[PDB]
């Protein structure tokens, strides 16, 4: 199970946000990490490009990772999901199971209203 | 080919596995014991449609491609047929990248269940290395 907090986030233009994923108690390695989103006004899911405004921290001791997005606009609204990936030399059913699991998702709304700041 | 135990121990010493990444030779001989039973031809089909191949049972999802595993990432850059060889080279060198993937010998579940925490030296004893 992959725990993604929080469930919803509402921010003004210019703010930033942190989504967090936690890979709940297991032997399985956090070998790598993918972020995805579905834009507001679209039902098709695409992947995020780490770098720039999109700061990722990965802490594999604690089997956690997080996505920080700075300087939001209305273009960052959508639903965000993390997916972990756990590699093994020879087959471990437990860790294979894990490569099919996404975070719960975070619905993110960015308001661009007049006279409205942080 | 079915390796005998000290035969495999002598080839692994020659291929540089002894203390590779801090893991002494016994660990490696022991792993091939409980993954393959020392059988270079061993293959096992797993329920995700991946396959584990050769003396260290390397998985076709991550390390080698075999044309019938969904999403194969082929991290060792080799066809899986290469790992079914009599010559342990391909498997050894792919073992070396695996053990370097972040998780040490914990990548091999048979290793983790039967060798980790045990006196693994025993597996090279009486081999006159």
């Amino acid at each position: 199970r992959v725990d993604q907090t929080p469930q919803t986030i509402t921010k003004e233009t210019g703010e930033s946000l942190t989504i967090n994923c936690v890979l709940r108690d297991s032997n399985c390695a956090l070998s790598s990490t993918y972020w995805y989103r579905k834009k507001s006004g679209s039902t098709n899911e695409e992947s995020i490009s780490k770098g720039g405004r999109y700061v990722e921290t990965v802490n594999s001791g604690s089997k956690s990772f997080s996505l920080r997005i700075n300087d939001l606009t209305v273009e960052d609204s959508g639903t965000y999901r993390c997916k972990p990936e756990s590699r093994y030399g020879s087959y471990d059913a437990e860790c294979a199971a894990l490569n099919d699991q996404y975070g719960g998702g975070t619905v993110v709304t960015v308001n661009a209203a007049a006279h409205h700041h942080h | 080919k079915v390796f005998g135990r000290c035969e495999l121990a002598a080839a692994m010493k020659r291929h540089g596995l002894d203390n590779y990444r801090g893991y002494s030779l016994g660990n490696w001989v022991c792993a091939a014991k409980f993954e393959s039973n020392f059988n270079t031809q061993a293959t096992n089909r797993n329920t995700d449609g991946s396959t584990d191949y050769g003396i260290l049972q390397i998985n076709s999802r991550w390390w080698c491609n075999d044309g019938r595993t969904p999403g194969s990432r082929n991290l060792c850059n080799i066809p899986c047929s290469a790992l079914l060889s009599s010559d342990i080279t391909a498997s050894v060198n792919c073992a070396k990248k695996i053990v370097s993937d972040g998780n040490g010998m914990n990548a091999w579940v048979a290793w983790r269940n039967r060798c980790k925490g045990t006196d693994v030296q025993a597996w090279i004893r009486g081999c006159r290395l």
